[PDB]
């Protein structure tokens, strides 16, 4: 299945807080959050202070992928809507973020593959000393 | 009306545009101050700076300081502004030296309010901070020797 | 009290100046 | 980034999946539990290291584990 | 009406000149000339640090050396009669 | 439409929930499994929001709560008025109050104890109290035992009567709560009928009772030889001769010749010189004009007619620019959340007894009060700590609100928000003006140490150096000195002595009071307290603004207003939550407090208190060294601490030695909070675990499986541990200190 | 203070901070090369052991010389 | 393996209740089943659960 496509759809009404983006957006990296909201609401922002969610597609850049999931957890779970949200890099590349396979990682999908899995209990790691000299930690096995 | 907006009219960017931030007043004075001046050299600029920090710099040390009740305390503090004007140019050069390196390009902005584009400031460039400091060395030093002219020959 | 007064300001101003620039440069290149 | 492992006395009860601020880990098919699923931390780079998920999970001992490592701008927590 | 443009990512996440301006040099042309000449030697910054390092020491241990006694009571020495320690011991 | 709303028998009375602890948490309810639930129990006894999401039900358990509270404190007057009576030398201090030390607690005696009761006077022995009841007693014209007496069945009586209403409004008739929210009423019936009513009777008592056997023992006449009370009121005559006036009746009253009464009712200001302490006409007056002032007052918002104000409209008439909306939303925020209530109450609460601790050292208002030193150390010292604590729990509540009840989706207000969206800038400039104020006063006080240990005191910043003189204050003092005679022509004298100019009022050798003197070093000290509270403020204010979110946790709101911390993540989150801040800012107050009541007893004892020689000669108690001591921390380390600790030192083998006892026991005590402060529950976790294996292997391991303490438990006992030491310590310092050499 | 106050308190501080000196004219010019963050834990708990063993020690020190020597016995 | 209501004493070193007792629930009869042995306790751990799975090996039925 291919990802959503990330368009520029309206922002918020939202006075303007102290708490928004700062040099690492224009640097290093920031992060994009959309919805679609069934009417005109308020909700709190991740960053402080109260905005307005318009009715339709919503478009908010935030600084934090935290601040992203947080966000998107209120709305999920407060207004019953479904969120996506992107990073976004200085040079304008957009990278889909979540929910990455179209389906939330609560519940399980086919076509996943494990990643950092050990197909042993956790007692059974090797002592330190089995491992020393090595570049490899006792969890890593 | 309101007197508190957005900054630059985004909602979302970590500010707010208030008298204090941006009014005709504060920011005409602050566009013509020596480090705004962005689009002259950088040497200029540390010039002014230097002098008038220099400047400065006298008058705390000859009041404040150990021989403010002696006859000699017009040479004790002026040579005390000028000892943390090289300290302050070897805290610059430091600062150049550690931020820029001879092949990266302006790390200035370069864009405008209205969203122009415009030539970075070469302040933000290994170059043009070497001669800023050197700048605020010659007029440092130069300051501190004219407010000592001045306040005692 | 000829020496300390050239060696005393070298250790306890020239000298830490130099290595804590020094020490800038190193940790931040 | 921080490191996530997890073990197989995993149930999958899915706690430790829905308490991760920053949708590090995922639900993935397996056939070692009743519940037909497992953990799995794909996505690592965005762990802060909270460690939430351990404070979630109900196996005695932990079937996820988070063993804080390298530290970068994403696993402090920074937005500047 | 939007503030998202991956063309304009500058816009986009604020980064502008708040208080640059593109003005023209407005300063004394003599003595723009006269600090372009003379504060050359400064505007190398290798050369700077060193000059500054060295020089900044040599002067320090010049005033040093030789500071009067009545500027630094170290200097001056002691001028009153030593007193005797507690048990007897000079 | 304001009325009696009442639900009638809500919940029965029985011991059925006493037999269950815990009943009021489900959670708690079921049982303990680990020793946690015990502390648990305790912790959320009074959390009231965790019971219930009932409003009303809440609002009724605070009020029948509240009764509880009142009925306690009525039960401690009771104590007080009862122990003044049979337990003291009441009578004996009556007949010789410049002489005789106020005591009203005798020991009983086994095991040695009976040393404490000292020699106070008046053929006596007992210990020596601070609570200036005495003089409260004198003042309300109060002679012999008995009326203390049936002052104290009064009093029991009302322990009884507010136990009663307590359970009465609990469990029988139990406010609605619209009957809670009519807040024009209670601020009418508050502000005319509590305030109002209450300094105009009190006016009542004092001009036919106070006056009058004041003016008596002030005469010198014995107490006993002194007209009863009643005598006062049955028989005009006496008042007569006291004040003519009375003569008169209440004709003067009412026909508007209200100078007629100038005799009861002055405006001298000042002390009365043969008491130290205020004018009781000058009292009286000011409790009837008072009382006339609440009263009107009370007359402010609308209820069941027409006339009046109402508080919504009031507040969303006021909105700027600057500010948009402004107070609209206030209303229904203040009339649905106890927080919010709780946090503006106790801040002016708070600071209302800090004021009271000010004016009544530089006012006395009560006789043979001002040179009872030992007492005004103790009333300052009290109320300031009292009023500290109050602040903090406002700091609490606010943050407590922050968390639990705020909702912009439904009660939105627009100040709120807008404190919200720059709350960065707040806390960046406090953190700033801290780091400069910190700076700019401790700063001059090393600098000060260094110069004096380097020789050079002509460095220092001092009185006799680099002067820094507090002009402003000063300006004021002689301002308040020069007032009686241009800005304020009626007043005779000042309102208080420590102005800038004036005489000296001293009673029975002892100085009562005199200008204070403001140099250099009180410049220091007051530039202290500005950074000790701009900080306190910081970490509180910092607290709430940040209860919700964070760029570190931007969902720290649902983590709640009680939690240790987010995990070792994102560098490290300990003490993330607004109860931590509640946690580093008490630590702070008392920092604060102790300064600022270090800075009272120094300079009490050194340019004010001291005894009055003939002629006019003063001799302080520590003989004026404040000026050129207080400017270096070695200073206040030994002129100071350890210069004053030598009477709580070698308080042993007398009747001060539970001060010496006390002393020491503080200083434990608070060394000991440290161990908590410093540590964290793993470690005692993993010790407990092999305690525990000792246990179970002489099959003496008990079910409810033993725990370490939680974090946040493990905070809340060091900072309780840590105030209580080191406040203790100060307590016993002050008291040996001001009884041995007052 | 290191031993009692912990980290998340001064890493939010210090979040506001950076604001401060990234919307403050002037000082803007200047930035710093390596992101301001709070000291971490056991850094904590290693620095405020060291103060409180450095003031332990010469505290004690001062004490102990100044009062032998000031009377020598 | 054990029958259910067996006492069995924690082989798993890393168990809240290793080296002691508890009794068996119900054991999974899913060969694919890594931890089967459902096993509940008089005493809670640290994380409050009362119950945890276990393996064969894990097991040990003593009276
Ligand atoms: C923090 C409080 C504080 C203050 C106010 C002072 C002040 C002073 N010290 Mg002291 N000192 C201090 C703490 C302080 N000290 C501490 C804690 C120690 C122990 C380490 C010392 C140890 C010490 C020694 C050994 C000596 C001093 C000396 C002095 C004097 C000269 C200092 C000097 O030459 O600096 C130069 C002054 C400046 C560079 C002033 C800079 C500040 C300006 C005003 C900032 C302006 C910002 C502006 C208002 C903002 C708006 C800008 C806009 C208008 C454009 C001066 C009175 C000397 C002395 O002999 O005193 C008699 C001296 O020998 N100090
Ligand atoms: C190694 C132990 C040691 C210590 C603790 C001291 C301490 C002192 N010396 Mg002495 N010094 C030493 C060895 C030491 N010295 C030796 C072996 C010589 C013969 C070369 C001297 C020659 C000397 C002179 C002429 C004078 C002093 C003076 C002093 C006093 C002022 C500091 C100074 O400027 O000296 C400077 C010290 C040197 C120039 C010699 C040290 C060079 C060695 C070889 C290298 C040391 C590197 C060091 C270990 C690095 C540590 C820092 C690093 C960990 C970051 C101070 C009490 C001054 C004084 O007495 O004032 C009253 C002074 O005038 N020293
Ligand atoms: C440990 C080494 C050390 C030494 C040798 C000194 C020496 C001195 N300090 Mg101190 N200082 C130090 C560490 C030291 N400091 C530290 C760690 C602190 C913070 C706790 C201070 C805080 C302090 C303050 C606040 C003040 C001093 C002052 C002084 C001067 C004494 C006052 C006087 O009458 O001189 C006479 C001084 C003069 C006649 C003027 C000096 C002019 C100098 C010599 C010119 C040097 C120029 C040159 C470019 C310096 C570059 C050096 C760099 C490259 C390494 C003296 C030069 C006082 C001062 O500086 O007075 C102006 C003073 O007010 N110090
Ligand atoms: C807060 C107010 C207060 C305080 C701190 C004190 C303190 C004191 N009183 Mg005072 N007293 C008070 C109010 C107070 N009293 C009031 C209002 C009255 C009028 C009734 C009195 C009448 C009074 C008399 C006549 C005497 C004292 C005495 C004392 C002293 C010794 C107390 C003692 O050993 O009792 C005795 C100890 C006990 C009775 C211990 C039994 C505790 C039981 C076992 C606890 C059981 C728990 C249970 C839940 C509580 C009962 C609940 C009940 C509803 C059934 C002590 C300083 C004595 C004194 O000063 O001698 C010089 C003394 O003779 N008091
Ligand atoms: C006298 C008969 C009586 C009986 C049988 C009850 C029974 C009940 N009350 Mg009621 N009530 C009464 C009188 C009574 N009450 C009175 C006189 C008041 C006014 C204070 C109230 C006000 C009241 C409120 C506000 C509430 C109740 C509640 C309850 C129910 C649960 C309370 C409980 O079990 O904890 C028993 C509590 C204790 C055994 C502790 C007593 C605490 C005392 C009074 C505080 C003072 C102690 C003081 C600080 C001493 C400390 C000394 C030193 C160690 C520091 C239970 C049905 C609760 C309820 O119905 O929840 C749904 C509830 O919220 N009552
Ligand atoms: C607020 C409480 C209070 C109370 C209960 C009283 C009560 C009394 N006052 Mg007092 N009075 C008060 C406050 C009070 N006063 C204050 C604050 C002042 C200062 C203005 C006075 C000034 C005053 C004077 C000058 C006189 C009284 C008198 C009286 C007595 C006769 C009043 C009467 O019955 O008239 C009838 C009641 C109405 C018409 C209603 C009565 C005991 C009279 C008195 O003492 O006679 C023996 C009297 O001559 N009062
Ligand atoms: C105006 C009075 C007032 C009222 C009615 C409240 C009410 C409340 N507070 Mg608040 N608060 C206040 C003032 C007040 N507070 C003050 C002055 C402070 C500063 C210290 C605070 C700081 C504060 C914090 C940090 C917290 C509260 C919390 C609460 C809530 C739960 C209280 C509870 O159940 O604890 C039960 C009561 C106790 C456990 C009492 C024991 C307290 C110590 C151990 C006693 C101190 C020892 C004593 C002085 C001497 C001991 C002598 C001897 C026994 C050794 C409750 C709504 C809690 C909450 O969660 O709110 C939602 C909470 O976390 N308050
Ligand atoms: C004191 C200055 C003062 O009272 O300003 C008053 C200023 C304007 O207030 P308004 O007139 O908008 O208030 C109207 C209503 O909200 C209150 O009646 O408030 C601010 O804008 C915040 C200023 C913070 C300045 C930094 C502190
Ligand atoms: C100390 C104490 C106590 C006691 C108390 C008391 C004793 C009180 C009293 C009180 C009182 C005893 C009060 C009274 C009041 C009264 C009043 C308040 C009145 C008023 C009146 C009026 C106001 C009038 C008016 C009028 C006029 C003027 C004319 C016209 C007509 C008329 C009539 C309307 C107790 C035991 C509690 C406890 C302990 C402490
Ligand atoms: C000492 C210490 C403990 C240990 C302290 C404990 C466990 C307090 C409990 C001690 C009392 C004495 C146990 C309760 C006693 C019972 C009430 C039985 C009473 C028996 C009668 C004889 C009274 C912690 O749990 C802790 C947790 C987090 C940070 C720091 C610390 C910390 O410093
Ligand atoms: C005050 C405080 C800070 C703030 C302190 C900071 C950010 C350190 C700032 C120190 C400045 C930069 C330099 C201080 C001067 C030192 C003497 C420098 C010594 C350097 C050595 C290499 C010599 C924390 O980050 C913290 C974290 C976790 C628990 C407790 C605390 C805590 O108490
Ligand atoms: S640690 Fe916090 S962030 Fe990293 S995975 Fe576990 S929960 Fe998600
Ligand atoms: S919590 Fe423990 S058990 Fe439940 S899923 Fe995550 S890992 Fe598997
Ligand atoms: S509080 Fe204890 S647990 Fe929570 S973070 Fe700080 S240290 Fe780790």
């Amino acid at each position: 299945t291919p990802p959503e496509l990330d368009p520029n759809t309206p922002s918020p009404i939202f006075g303007g807080s102290t708490g928004g983006l700062l040099r690492k957006a224009q640097v290093e990296e920031f992060y994009v959050i959309t919805w679609d909201s069934p009417k005109e609401q308020i909700f709190e922002m991740p960053t402080g202070g109260a905005a307005i969610m318009r009715e339709g597609p919503n478009l908010l850049k935030l600084a934090r992928k935290e601040q992203c999931l947080a966000l998107g957890t209120r709305l999920r779970s407060k207004y019953k809507i479904k969120y996506q949200f992107y990073r976004v890099f200085p040079n304008g590349e957009v990278q889909y973020l979540h929910p990455k396979d179209g389906v939330y990682p609560e519940k399980v999908n086919a076509g996943r593959q494990g990643v950092g899995q050990n197909f042993r209990s956790i007692g059974k790691n090797v002592s330190p000393i089995e491992v020393k000299f090595t570049g490899k930690q006792p969890y890593d096995l | 009306y309101q007197v508190i907006q957005p900054i630059n009219g985004d909602p979302f960017i970590g500010s707010l545009e208030t008298p204090v931030t941006s009014s005709p007043l504060i920011a005409w004075y602050l566009s013509n101050l020596p480090a705004y001046r962005t689009a002259v050299s950088p040497l200029l600029r540390g010039i002014e700076v230097g002098l008038a920090h220099g400047y400065l710099l006298v008058g705390p040390f000859v009041k404040a300081g150990p021989l403010r009740n002696t006859e000699i305390a017009g040479q004790a503090g002026s040579l005390a502004a000028g000892g943390l004007v090289v300290i302050l140019s070897l805290c610059l050069t430091i600062y150049g030296i550690s931020s820029f390196n001879e092949g990266a390009p302006s790390t200035a902005p370069s864009l405008t309010l209205t969203g122009r584009k415009k030539e970075p400031d070469q302040l933000q460039t290994a170059d043009g901070w070497a001669k800023f400091t050197g700048g605020f060395f010659f007029g440092g030093i130069s300051g501190v020797i004219w407010a000592y002219f001045l306040l005692y020959v | 009290i000829n020496l300390p007064s050239l060696f005393v300001p070298l250790v306890g101003l020239l000298f830490p100046a130099v290595a804590m620039a020094s020490l800038f440069l190193h940790v931040e290149k | 980034s921080h490191s996530v492992k997890i073990y197989d006395t995993c149930i999958g009860c899915t706690q430790c999946v829905r308490a991760c601020p920053t949708d590090v880990l995922e639900m993935i098919p397996w056939g070692g539990c009743k519940a037909k699923q497992i953990a799995s931390a794909p996505r690592t780079e965005d762990c802060v290291g909270c460690k939430r998920c351990e404070s979630a999970c109900p196996t005695d001992f932990l079937s996820v584990r988070v063993y804080l490592w390298h530290e970068t701008t994403r696993s402090m927590g920074l937005a500047y | 009406s939007v503030y998202f443009d991956l063309e304009d990512l500058g816009n986009t996440t604020g980064q502008w000149d708040s208080y640059g301006s593109d003005a023209p040099s407005p300063y004394n042309p003599l003595q723009s000339k006269l600090f372009e000449t003379f504060a050359a030697p400064f505007t190398k910054r290798g050369l700077l640090l060193k000059f500054l390092i060295l020089g900044g020491g040599s002067t320090l241990a010049y005033l040093s050396a030789t500071a009067s006694g009545d500027i630094l009571p170290i200097t001056r020495g002691p001028q009153q009669p030593p007193k005797l320690g507690p048990r007897g011991k000079i | 439409e304001v009325k009696i709303l009442v639900d009638r028998d809500p919940i029965k009375t029985s011991f059925e929930q006493w037999a269950k602890p815990g009943h009021f948490s489900r959670t708690i309810a079921k049982g303990p499994d680990t020793t946690t639930w015990i502390w648990n129990l305790h912790a959320d006894a009074h959390d009231f929001d965790s019971h219930t999401s009932d409003l009303e039900e809440i609002s009724r358990k605070v009020f029948s709560a509240h009764f509880g509270q009142l009925s306690i404190i009525f039960l401690w007057l009771s104590g007080m008025y009862f122990h003044g009576a049979r337990f003291s030398n009441y009578e004996a201090w009556l007949n010789d109050p410049t002489h005789i030390k106020p005591s009203a607690q005798v020991v009983w005696p086994i095991v040695g104890q009976e040393i404490l009761n000292g020699d106070v006077g008046g053929g006596f022995r007992g210990i020596q109290i601070t609570s200036g009841f005495f003089q409260i007693w004198r003042a309300s014209g109060i002679t012999s035992e008995l009326q203390l007496y049936c002052t104290a069945i009064g009093a029991l009586v009302f322990a009884g009567l507010m136990l009663f209403a307590g359970w009465f409004h609990y469990h029988k008739a139990a406010p609605k709560l619209a009957w809670f929210q009519d807040v024009e009423s209670m601020l009418n019936h508050h502000l005319a009928g509590l305030l109002g009513l209450g300094s105009l009777s009190w006016a009542g008592h004092q001009v036919h009772v106070s006056l009058p056997i004041n003016q008596f023992l002030n005469a010198g006449v014995d107490p006993k030889e002194i007209p009863l009370p009643h005598e006062f009121i049955l028989n005009r005559d006496l008042l007569a001769q006291l004040y003519p006036s009375f003569a008169e009746g209440a004709t003067p009253f009412f026909t508007l010749n209200w100078s007629k009464y100038a005799d009861f009712l002055t405006f001298r200001g000042g002390l009365d010189p043969l008491t130290g302490g205020l004018w009781l006409t000058d009292i009286a007056h000011h409790h009837l004009a008072i009382a006339i002032l609440f009263l009107i007052a009370g007359h402010m918002y609308r209820t069941n007619w027409g006339i009046g104000h109402g508080i919504k409209d009031i507040l969303e008439a006021h909105k700027g620019p600057f500010t948009g909306q402004g107070h609209k939303g206030l209303y229904e925020i203040l009339t649905t959340s106890w927080h919010a209530q709780l946090s503006i109450n106790l801040a002016m609460l708070g600071s209302l007894t800090i004021v009271v601790a000010q004016h009544m050292y530089s006012m006395p208002p009560y006789p043979y009060l001002a040179t009872d030193y030992a007492t005004q150390l103790s009333l300052f010292t009290h109320h300031m700590w009292i009023g500290g604590f109050l602040i903090v729990g406002a700091a609490a509540h606010a943050a407590i609100f922050m968390v639990r009840d705020y909702d912009p989706t439904t009660r939105y207000n627009d100040l709120l928000d807008r404190v919200l969206r720059h709350r960065d800038a707040i806390i960046s400039h406090l953190n700033w003006v801290c780091i400069f104020l910190g700076f700019h006063s401790f700063g001059l006080y090393i600098h000060n140490d260094t110069m004096s240990a380097l020789g050079r005191p002509q460095d220092m910043f001092s009185d006799t150096a680099i002067q820094l003189q507090p002009v402003f204050a000063q300006w004021i003092q002689n301002t308040h000195a020069l007032a009686p005679g241009t800005t304020a022509p009626g007043a005779t004298a000042s309102t208080s002595l420590t102005w800038g100019g004036g005489d000296l009022v001293a009673v029975g050798g002892k100085v009562a009071l005199l200008p204070i003197p403001l140099g250099t070093a009180d410049f220091l000290v007051h530039h202290i307290h500005a950074f000790t509270i701009h900080v306190t403020v910081l970490i509180l204010l910092k607290g709430v603004l940040f209860a919700r979110s964070s760029r570190l946790i931007p969902d720290k709101a649902n983590l709640g207003f009680r939690f240790p911390c987010d995990g070792p993540g994102r560098g490290g989150t300990c003490q993330v939550s607004a109860w931590d801040h509640v946690f580093l800012g008490l630590f702070w107050m008392y920092n604060s407090i102790s300064v600022v009541i270090f800075h009272f007893s120094w300079k009490m004892q050194s340019d004010v208190w001291g005894t009055i020689n003939d002629q006019g000669v003063v001799t302080h108690i520590t003989a004026g060294n404040f000026a050129q001591s207080s400017i270096t921390i070695n200073g206040w380390l030994r002129d100071f601490l350890w210069a004053q600790a030598s009477q709580v030192i070698q308080s042993y083998g007398s009747s001060l030695s539970a001060y010496g006892l006390f002393f020491l026991g503080a200083h434990f005590v608070w060394a000991f909070s440290l161990m908590f402060l410093f540590s964290g529950r793993g470690y005692w976790q993993e010790l407990i675990e092999s305690i525990v294996w000792a246990h179970n292997k002489l099959k003496v391991a008990p079910a409810t499986q033993p725990r370490a303490l939680s974090i946040v438990q493990g905070r809340a006992v060091g900072v309780t541990h840590y105030l209580l030491g080191g406040i203790a310590t100060t307590w016993a310092f002050f008291l040996a200190r001001i009884i041995a050499v007052g | 203070m290191f031993l009692i106050s912990w980290r998340g308190y001064w890493q939010e501080l210090i979040e506001t901070l950076a604001w401060a000196h990234e919307r403050t004219p002037l000082a803007n010019l200047i930035r710093w090369r390596d992101k301001p963050v709070a000291l971490s834990i056991v850094q904590a708990r290693l620095v405020g052991l060291v103060h409180f063993s450095v003031g332990y020690i010469f505290t004690y020190a001062a004490f102990l010389i100044a009062s032998t020597s000031g009377k020598f016995g | 393996g054990p029958k259910r209501g067996a006492k069995v004493k924690i082989l798993r070193k890393e168990s809240y209740w290793y080296k002691g007792t508890g009794s068996v629930v119900a054991v999974d009869q899913d060969p694919n089943t890594r931890y089967p042995v459902v096993v509940r306790f008089n005493k809670v751990n640290y994380a409050n659960v009362s119950t945890n799975n276990y393996a064969l090996d894990e097991i040990q039925e003593v009276e």
